[PDB]
RNA sequence: GCAGAGGUUCUAGCUACACCCUCUAUAAAAAACUAAGGACCACACGA
DNA sequence: CTCTGAATCTCTTCCTCGTGTGGTCAGGACG
DNA sequence: CGTCCGAAGAGATTCAGAG
């Protein structure tokens, strides 16, 4: 079955491989995260209520009064999305939190509270995400890109090589809390364990163990296996186990029960070990030298006096052996040391450690953390327990705890947030084992270790910062203030938390400014994953290994779509199928695979999980019974491609397109073009600007429909139904009876936004895509948004393209464009620029908004109105005055030079208490009338739908059809009905209709109040006049033209239509491209795209010819059926016989301009299929047609490649770049250019340019650029006077910047002077 | 405020933002000559406003400068004519934003155009290292007569044909014109109008334009070749030289002095560079400039006539490629089985797999190349004849217009092993070429190297900028103060040897360098070269004839001049064909010459005699 | 036209980068005309 | 017992020009 | 109305083996 829009135009779909999973909602990541963040959760995890539960003790210190959270609710936003956007105020939902304060009677914490105080406090104004997924912060859309940061937990970095310069490896362990102080352990080149916290000075790692109150002997027991020595008359015979013997040469002969197993100086054999185990003798003779090398495990004290014979962890000596024999202790404990594997690292780092007691360790830790302050025992203890044992100051997230346990291989998944002593000692043991050889260092670049921090988590963290600051303030106030003095509202101040949240949303490295020029750009930016941001890597600190794509990024982030420039690979976009896990780790949908069958159920797999399993290739042929037709199929098990058997396979890729992102997938033939060119093309797609009419891509991925539907620009019907009324401003749908709600459903109404400015100054315009009486199904595209055609994302206009050099006009990357392109306005793009003039309260009286201006032409004043504001719809050019403003004693806003356009609308916002001008009052009253009329029309449309639903029911109950007519239309309750469920339904609808009349008048009054009240303004201004210029940008030489495959080039010249090369049919080629680019940069897909577009246009031309002449519907029907079949099997298998033969004519009417073709990203059309497509049309299968020169007329030898190709006009237009200036306003350094800006100024002549002139034999021109052109006030004035005099003379003088340098050095206290 | 990039030094003293600067995107504009560049009308208006005001006051059209500004704002007709007068002979500097080397900024004689985009002459765009992709160039306007004259004498493009780094010309044809020249200078065994004799280049052009005779066909033609052997005189030589119609047409373009041998060949990019270098050395600067402009025009026109289009069918997959892949699969399977049996260790198994995959890659590359050029067959009036390919891809690769052999292999042959980000070679190479469909895992392996290369390019340009800054700053304390140092001591120059063929012949190394001592002919006690003579092209060729091995050469290090470097010690400037002029800044020239390739630079027994001697 | 003011316009116009005339203590026969001041940090993008 | 060569600890930037977007001590009441 | 609160390397600076 096909939806009606799918019926209107159906893309021919290549690709044999079916998809088991539909593409997920592209914006599901941000929307779902924010939905979790605001949703009330009784469970209280990963939400706002979770933050409240985490931080609201509010316990007064000894005051016995505490405030406890109960509930929080988000009030409806004061302003709607459109109203807040036009006003400039943030789209925010007021946050009112119910809080209960209870007062315990003094001196008895166990006693119940004397009273309970209940109130609701409005704390903080939190932004609310729009349905499109963008926050509105200052009238401008903003979406905070999800942050890719290293997940909390313990990590082990090899740090091999550069450390110690001797090639030694220095293993370090980092315990990174989600919020708190980092804990790091590091191996010295001397192999001593040192601990560094928060990048402080390195300190012996044992010191924390002392701070853990662990005794030294307990430490040595924990980190070493004790070896027991028994005082024996036979020279201290020692209990030895054969296991310790392995890995070490025999320093002494090993004999037990009279049998020597390993000889002196002989390597110990595993056979000897097994023989000794078979003998199973615990005690083995040992010489005096062996115990000398060993280290005593625990302290030993003389029995007679209690003095210690041997200190703990002290090297043995012969006299020490004599002393311990004097002690006579039966059990002697010695550390096991294996040079090969089991190094005694704790021993040496303990020798280095200078503290023998807990208190000294705490003192040293306090000195390290707070140098310059005297240590205090209680203060040091509190500092340490706050650093590592306190929940409030140190917090490890649940994901952090899980990663920590998994790295430590602990069985439990969830544990306490606070770091504990056992956790630290286990980390040290793991690091020691890593140093020994057991285990391996984990990779930070591994995406399993790097979780994605969505917008919800960041908002929660900022909210927690606000909450903890508010909590400290309330704790300070509550203890000071007497109990029951005031209702617990004044103690909570909304300003700190509100300011924190507003600061995060408005001004943040992650709160990127929205790029709204393309729906593809909008989706890509929301899906974008950025390593940059708070708590994340900066651009400079980012390592090379981070930028490079790790093999685990497969199916999780797009390796192709990464922004080139300063941040490469750091800002990689999320792949299309990827979904974040609840812990934040990336998950890729993978099909479950039975031994012989590819099972249909899909299991999401994390990055770490896919390592264990083996994952099949997406491009694996299937027998449709689940069996791979190939006995050996390529697979990615350990991150490396390798052949595998069918039975071995445990998982299969969900689709061929899971590796590429939304932006990258849209490029057809992505497998054919180079990865670098694909990257550049995917970047160029986001930079396209919508044209005046969107044109479907004849060659497309097939995900254009998904992008358009998921993007917020496209208006999709909430409930399917017939369209009773369609209009450019609005579309009204009569909902179907089945899909409509039983009560109050009415009929749906959608208000399309007209031409409005974007954040990138591109028009947003929803053009209706349906006609009156056209049925619309559920989830169907209603109107085409920007760059959208029939629900298909159409970024640019495709046109005939010929690959051939043309007299050098397309030299290496340049592009030649026919005059026909300009003539039919294919790339004319509406650009909307907003200019704001603000009346500022100033000294000498406020600046007036009057029309009258001193020293201006009357012709310029003619365009303005009486009140001083340009008439709506007027045409203005560069230099004209839009709104007249006079400085107190001139300041009238003026069109920037070069900009020429018409004013779509003028909106004026006035502060409360200051009178609105005549034009402002007229605008306000027109707005009131417009809103009232729209609202009343909405009410009467709802009345029509309500009556229509009710009308169908009056047939039952004995009510006559004629009797209904006499009764007034507005009220139908008077007519009585037989009692039934339908009668009760009508009664409920009538009561609801009366209530809706009351609600309608109330809502009209509320809208009037919203419009009537003067808009809030920044302090110091009276009223702000916003005027919008609509400029139609014709395609111009110097504009940037880029295809989807990555071929970018400027339009060198607008060649006349006659000059353009033409084929034998006579159609001149629209664009002429340089073929030489194709071999150098292997974007061979663009040639394949050109051939496929040629085939599509050939089919379209045949259909058009069949439509130009009156042809039987059957003929077009069979032709289109053959076109969709097209030889090789395809997934679509669309049947024309299903169509009603009236839909066939409309489908052909859509197809005549061109035939859409769906090419899967990696399973796209093969060359043979393209050849068959060409053979189906009259066009040659070779893809190259003899082409005739437009001027000479002689057909070119070696027939060129000509075909239709998709081409996007980039917003990088020439007119915006052009910035020539003679003289401009200077800075305080008096360097005249004042920075390169849209405002007039000059380009920088930087250091390398000065070097270039110096290398040349050029000195005078360099002297000019240095002094007379830039920063010589006398020099500049004299130069200008001389030039206008006609004599070009130069006076050197001194640069003002040099005097600035002299004065600055003088300020440093260094005397610098110029010798005479 | 003092130190760092943001410090006042580098922000506002070393490099100062300047007035009369215009910035806009680049455009080709092939119609322009070498010294002329396109300039938008509004951009020239804004840049030249003071000159326009002065000329308006001189004309008497506007009595006051305020009246002149009002006239400019009105943009009336007389303002345009005034703008025409000032623009006519007033050079402007075209400057790409990253000025890697000296040729980064070059003056041009502006030509007013209707539009908003600056047009840069195609030949110099290679020297500017500028593409046509939203690339923007700053346009600075010299003000004083010293400045305009300075730009015309030095900054102008026609004045500096040779790059300072090396004697090779920098305005060499790059993409389209080189392709057109290659298309003209090719022979097809059978073509229209073959085997007829032609009176001269004029008749060849007339035959081609009439269309009865094909552009490339072997025809005997009469050519009036001129020789420079006569001292300051040209002697005409008339002979019947076998050639193609295209080559004969091209001959009328070249100046008289150049011989026919240079144009007789296929004229690849290196061949055209050598042609321009010989023209510069023999005819002089002005004939070289005229010839360069004319050759660019002809290359563009005949490339447009050729229609050398890139197509899918143009690329050919080798028929032997599938068999080679099957054989390599059998070999890797055998090595895998040996690893399973334990006969071969994992490391040696991986090494053998990599080696055999590389061998298969080389074999499929050879098969692909043979299918490109050898496979082309067309008759010679007999049964069959084999000729060099006219396939578009092979024409682009062989001529050197764009790409290289390796990229052609990537397009049609097997791509080859792709490295993992750590640098280790992936065991399984990418079997499918770019023309065929590419597997998902294959694309992932490719994008590993692609992202690695992009990050490498970023670090390359960063480190190259730092190195260029350091090189300039250690440099710039060197100017040619003294004409002759008069020191006998100098460095010995011999051809560089690394055990193989000599990387650089002695002639190229010693070229442009004044001898430290009078060298001796192989005949003993003969003064082949005087002590202090500069080595020009004919002199160096004479040195090759005598086949000298070691030549003592004056070096800047050997020069004992204080705070300066001798002109004779430095040698030829390499900017133009003479000893370096006194006072010129050698240090900055050399620093920029070293720094400029930094972007192209990557970031990362027994003895057998080659020949008898 | 170099220190100020006045003049036919339009509060004020003495070269302020700046537009006309007068003189060294007094104000008008006269048409083209008028304005000289302002940074950093972050994000994204192009090369 | 006094320096040796070595290992560790501290400065110092780490391209170069555009074009657009936004955010920026905040004194605060009192004589 | 005015007025007072990663990485790479170079260099210095310890540092420490060895007569
Ligand atoms: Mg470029």
């Amino acid at each position: 079955v096909y939806s009606y829009t799918e019926k209107k135009r159906i893309r021919k779909d290549f690709g044999k491989r079916p998809q088991v999973l539909d593409v997920p909602y592209l914006l599901s990541i941000q929307l779902d995260s924010f939905q979790k963040f605001i949703e009330q959760d009784p469970e209280g995890q990963y939400g706002l209520e979770a933050a409240f539960r985490s931080v609201f003790p509010i316990q007064s210190y000894s005051g016995n009064s505490e405030l406890q959270y109960v509930s929080y609710r988000l009030g409806e936003p004061v302003f709607d999305v459109q109203e807040c956007q036009i006003r400039g105020v943030t789209y925010s939902a007021p946050l009112r939190v119910k809080l209960r304060l209870v007062i315990y009677e003094r001196e008895a914490p166990e006693g119940t509270v004397k009273d309970i105080k209940e109130q609701e406090v409005y704390m903080g104004e939190i932004p609310l995400m729009t349905d499109n997924g963008t926050f509105v912060i200052n009238g401008t859309e903003r979406v905070i890109v999800s942050q890719l940061h290293r997940s909390p937990g313990v990590f082990f970095d090899s740090d091999k090589g550069k450390t110690h310069s001797s090639g030694k490896v220095l293993y370090n362990a980092r315990i990174i809390p989600y919020r708190g102080s980092w804990l790091d352990f590091e191996f010295d080149p001397k192999d001593n364990l040192f601990v560094r916290i928060d990048r402080r000075r390195k300190l012996p790692a044992t010191i924390i163990l002392r701070a853990l109150n662990y005794t030294t002997e307990q430490i040595l027991d924990l980190f070493f296996e004790k070896v027991i020595f028994e005082i024996r008359d036979n020279k201290l015979q020692m209990e030895l186990v054969p296991e310790r013997l392995r890995g070490e040469t025999a320093s002494f002969d090993i004999e037990a029960n009279g049998k020597v197993y390993v000889e002196k100086g002989r390597r110990i054999t595993a056979r000897h070990i097994r023989q000794l185990e078979k003998d199973d003798v615990k005690l083995i003779e040992v010489p005096v030298e062996y115990i000398a090398g060993k280290v005593v495990a625990k302290d030993y004290i003389d029995e007679s006096t209690g003095e210690l014979i041997c200190a703990a962890n002290m090297e043995l000596s012969l006299d020490l052996l004599a002393k311990l024999s004097q002690s006579g202790h039966k059990r002697i404990e010695t550390l096991f040391t294996n040079d090969l594997d089991h190094g005694p690292y704790i021993s040496e780092t303990l020798r280095v450690d200078p503290t023998n007691d807990r208190l000294s360790a705490l003192v040293e830790i306090y000195r390290m953390m707070r140098p310059g302050e005297p240590p205090t025992r209680e203060a040091a203890e509190s500092l340490f327990e706050n650093l590592f044992f306190s929940e409030d100051r140190y917090d490890l997230s649940a994901v952090g705890r899980m990663k920590f346990n998994r790295s430590l291989l602990r069985e439990e998944i969830e544990g306490s947030g606070i770091l504990s002593k056992d956790d630290i000692i286990d980390v040290m043991k793991k690091l020691i084992d890593i140093r020994n050889g057991k285990g391996e260092v984990d990779d930070i670049d591994h995406l399993g270790n790097r979780r994605i921090r969505s917008v919800g988590e960041m908002a929660e963290n900022q909210f927690r910062v606000g909450l903890v600051r508010v909590e400290r303030a309330v704790k300070e106030r509550l203890s000071l203030g007497d109990l029951d003095t005031l209702m617990p509202q004044d103690m909570i101040n909304a300003k700190p938390i509100s300011a924190a949240v507003k600061e995060f949303f408005g001004s943040s490295q992650l709160s990127q400014f929205m790029d709204q020029n393309n729906p593809l750009s909008e989706i890509t930016h929301k899906r974008r994953i950025s390593a940059l941001g708070p708590g994340g890597l900066t651009r400079e600190r980012a390592g090379f290994e981070v930028r490079d794509v790790h093999p685990t990024h497969y199916g999780r982030v797009c390796p192709i779509e990464t922004p080139e420039g300063p941040n490469i690979g750091l800002i990689n976009s999320l792949s299309v199928y990827a979904q974040t896990n609840e812990y934040g780790f990336l998950e890729t949908p993978y099909r479950k695979v039975t031994d012989g069958v590819v099972t249909d159920e899909i299991h999401y797999l994390s990055a770490i999980e896919e390592g264990n399993y083996v994952i099949a290739q997406a491009n694996s042929n299937l027998d449709e019974e689940g069996h791979f037709v190939e006995d050996l199929v390529t697979c990615r098990s350990k991150g490396e491609s390798s052949l595998f058997s069918r039975d071995q396979v445990d998982y299969m890729d969900v689709s061929t397109q899971q590796v590429v992102s939304v932006g990258a997938s849209l490029i057809p033939f992505l497998e054919h073009d180079d990865a670098n060119r694909a990257l550049m093309g995917a970047n160029m797609q986001r930079q396209a600007v919508p044209t005046l009419r969107a044109d479907k891509p004849l060659v497309g991925t097939g995900m254009e429909r998904a992008v358009a539907v998921d993007s917020g620009v496209t208006a999709v019907a909430k409930r399917g139904g017939v369209v009773q009324y369609v209009d450019a401003s609005r579309i009204v749908i009569k909902v179907n009876e089945d899909e409509m709600y039983p009560g109050e459903a009415g009929i749906d109404i959608y208000n399309l936004t007209k031409y409005t400015r974007s954040n990138q100054n591109t028009c947003i315009n929803q053009m209706p895509c349906v006609s009156l009486g056209e049925p619309v199904e559920r989830g169907d595209v209603l109107a085409d948004g920007p760059s959208t055609d029939l629900g298909e994302l159409a970024l640019g206009q495709n046109m005939r393209v010929a690959f051939m050099p043309w007299n050098g006009y397309n030299f290496e990357d340049s592009i030649l464009v026919s005059e026909r392109v300009v003539q039919e306005d294919r790339f004319t793009t509406i650009h909307i620029q907003e200019l704001a003039c603000v009346s500022r309260d100033t000294k000498l009286g406020p600046e007036e908004i009057t029309a009258d201006i001193p020293n201006v032409g009357e012709a310029a004043l003619s365009k303005l109105d009486e009140s001083g504001i340009v008439y709506i719809g007027a045409e203005v050019t560069g230099g004209d005055i839009l709104v007249g403003k006079v400085t107190p004693k001139d300041s009238s806003l003026r069109v920037p030079n070069g900009v020429s356009g018409t004013v779509i609308d003028v909106q004026v916002f006035t502060r409360d208490g200051v009178e609105k001008d005549k034009r402002a009052l007229e605008i306000e009253e027109m707005q009131l009338k417009q809103a009232k009329k729209d609202l009343s029309e909405e009410l009467q449309i709802l009345e029509a739908g309500l009556f229509s639903r009710i009308r169908a029911v009056l047939v039952a109950g004995g009510v006559e059809a004629e009797k209904l007519d006499k009764l007034p239309r507005d009220r139908w309750l008077e007519l009585g009905l037989t009692d039934e469920e339908k009668q009760n339904q009508l009664e409920q609808l009538a009561e609801q209709y009366d209530e809706l009349k009351h609600e309608f008048e109330k809502k009209l009054e509320a809208k009037r109040r919203k419009i009537t009240q003067g808009d809030d303004l920044a302090p110091g201004v009276l009223k702000i006049v916003k005027v919008y210029l609509a400029v139609k940008r014709r395609i111009q030489p110097g504009d940037k033209m880029a295809g989807r495959h990555g071929n970018k080039g400027v339009i060198s010249k607008i060649n006349p239509i006659e000059d353009m090369p033409y084929d034998e049919n006579g159609t001149p080629v629209d664009i002429v491209l340089n073929p030489l680019g194709v071999p150098s940069r292997m974007n061979i897909g663009q040639i394949l795209e050109t051939h496929l577009g040629m085939a599509a246009k050939g089919i379209g031309d045949k259909i058009n010819a069949m439509l130009k002449q009156q042809q039987e519907v059957a003929k077009l029907r069979e032709f289109i059926q053959r076109a969709y079949d097209l030889g090789a099997d395809v997934r679509q298998k669309v049947d024309l016989s299903t169509f009603s033969d009236e839909e066939v004519m409309r489908l052909a009417e859509n197809l005549r301009k061109g035939m859409p073709i769906a090419t899967p990203v990696f399973d796209g059309a093969k060359e043979a299929e393209i050849k068959e497509l060409l053979k189906l049309g009259d066009l040659p299968t070779s893809g190259q047609i003899r082409l005739y020169d437009g001027r000479t007329g002689e057909q070119f030898e070696r027939p060129v490649t000509v075909g239709y190709m998709y081409m996007l006009k980039l917003n990088h237009l020439v007119d915006d770049k052009m910035h020539a200036r003679s003289t401009g306003s200077y800075s305080l350094v008096t360097q005249q250019p004042l920075g390169g800006k849209a405002q007039f100024g000059g380009q920088r002549f930087g250091e390398m340019e000065v070097w270039a002139l110096e290398a040349y034999g050029a000195a005078y021109t360099l002297q000019e650029m240095l002094t007379v052109k830039s920063d010589d006030v006398n020099g500049r004035t004299k130069m200008y006077k001389n030039i206008v005099d006609g004599n070009h003379q130069m006076e050197p003088g001194m640069p003002e910047s040099f005097n600035v340098l002299l004065k600055e050095i003088r300020s440093l206290g260094i005397n610098i002077e110029l010798e005479d | 405020m003092i130190k760092g990039k943001q410090g006042r030094f580098r922000q506002n003293l070393l490099g100062k933002r300047v007035d009369y600067s215009g910035r806009s995107v680049i455009t080709v504009g092939p119609y322009l000559r070498l010294h002329q560049c396109g300039l938008p009308k509004k951009m020239a208006l804004e840049l030249f406003k003071p000159f326009i005001y002065g000329k308006l006051e001189l004309r008497g059209l506007a009595t006051t400068i305020k009246a002149a500004k009002k006239m400019v704002e009105r943009e009336e007709a007389v303002v345009w004519d005034i703008l025409d007068e000032v623009i006519r002979e007033h050079p402007v500097l075209l400057n790409r934003a990253p000025t890697l080397h000296r040729l980064g900024i070059q003056a041009f004689e502006p030509v007013l155009i209707e539009g908003k985009a600056i047009q840069l002459h195609p030949l110099v765009c290679a020297a500017y290292n500028a593409d046509f992709d939203g690339d923007q160039m700053a346009v600075h306007v010299p003000l004083t007569l010293e400045a305009q004259l300075e730009a015309r004498a030095l900054m102008m493009s026609t004045n500096n044909i040779l790059s300072p780094a090396n004697g090779e010309p920098i305005i060499v044809p790059s993409q389209d014109v080189v392709l057109g020249l290659y298309y003209m200078t090719r022979d097809c065994v059978n073509a229209k109008g073959e085997g007829m004799v032609l009176t001269g280049p004029k008749e060849a052009e007339r035959l081609y334009r009439s269309g009865l005779a094909s552009l490339h066909a072997r025809v005997k033609v009469r050519i009036t070749e001129y020789e420079k052997d006569a001292n300051g005189e040209l002697v005409a030589k008339t002979s019947l030289k076998d050639t193609t119609v295209g080559r004969a047409i091209l001959w009328m373009i070249v100046p008289k002095g150049l011989p026919y041998s240079i144009v007789n060949q296929a004229l690849g990019k290196k061949a055209i560079s050598k042609m321009l270098n010989t023209c510069y050395r023999i005819l002089g600067l002005k004939p070289t400039v005229i010839f360069a402009d004319q050759i660019m025009y002809t290359g563009f026109a005949y490339a447009a006539r050729s229609g050398a289009s890139v197509g899918i069918d143009d690329m050919v997959i080798p028929e032997k490629k599938h068999e080679i892949i099957s054989e390599a699969e059998a070999e890797v399977a055998e090595i895998q089985e040996q690893f399973q049996s334990g006969l071969v260790t994992a490391g040696e198994r991986y090494n053998k797999v990599i080696d055999i995959w590389a061998a298969a890659n080389d074999r499929v590359s050879k098969a692909m190349m043979d299918n490109l050029q050898t496979e082309t067959v067309i008759n010679r009036d007999g049964q069959e004849e084999k000729q060099v390919s006219f396939n578009s891809i092979y024409m682009m690769a062989d001529s050197g217009a764009r790409g290289s052999a390796a990229q052609i292999r990537q397009l049609a042959g097997m791509r080859g092993l792709m490295a993992k980000p750590d640098g280790s070679i992936i065991e399984t190479p990418i079997t499918a070429n770019f023309r065929e469909g590419l597997n998902v895992l294959q694309y992932f392996i490719s994008t590993h190297g692609a992202r690695k290369g992009l990050a490498d390019t970023a670090l390359k340009t960063a480190n190259s900028g730092y190195l260029t800054r350091r090189l300039v700053d250690v440099a710039q304390d060197l100017v040619v103060t003294e004409d002759d140092c008069g020191t006998h001591e100098g460095i010995m120059m011999t051809p560089v040897i690394e055990g193989g063929d000599v990387k650089e012949p002695l002639r190229d190394r010693v070229l442009g360098r004044v001898t430290a001592e009078d060298v001796l002919k192989p005949g003993t006690a003969d003064i082949l070269v005087p002590r202090n003579t500069l080595l020009h092209e004919q002199w160096c060729d004479l040195l090759e004839e005598n086949s000298v091995d070691a030549v003592k050469v004056r070096s800047v290090v050997s020069c004992d001049t204080d705070f300066g470097v001798c002109a004779h010690c430095y040698g030829r400037d390499l900017a133009r064909g003479h000893i370096i002029n006194k006072g010129e800044a050698i240090g900055v020239i050399a620093a920029q010459s070293i720094g400029e390739p930094g972007t192209q630079l990557t970031m990362r027994s027994s003895i057998q005699v080659k020949n008898k001697g």
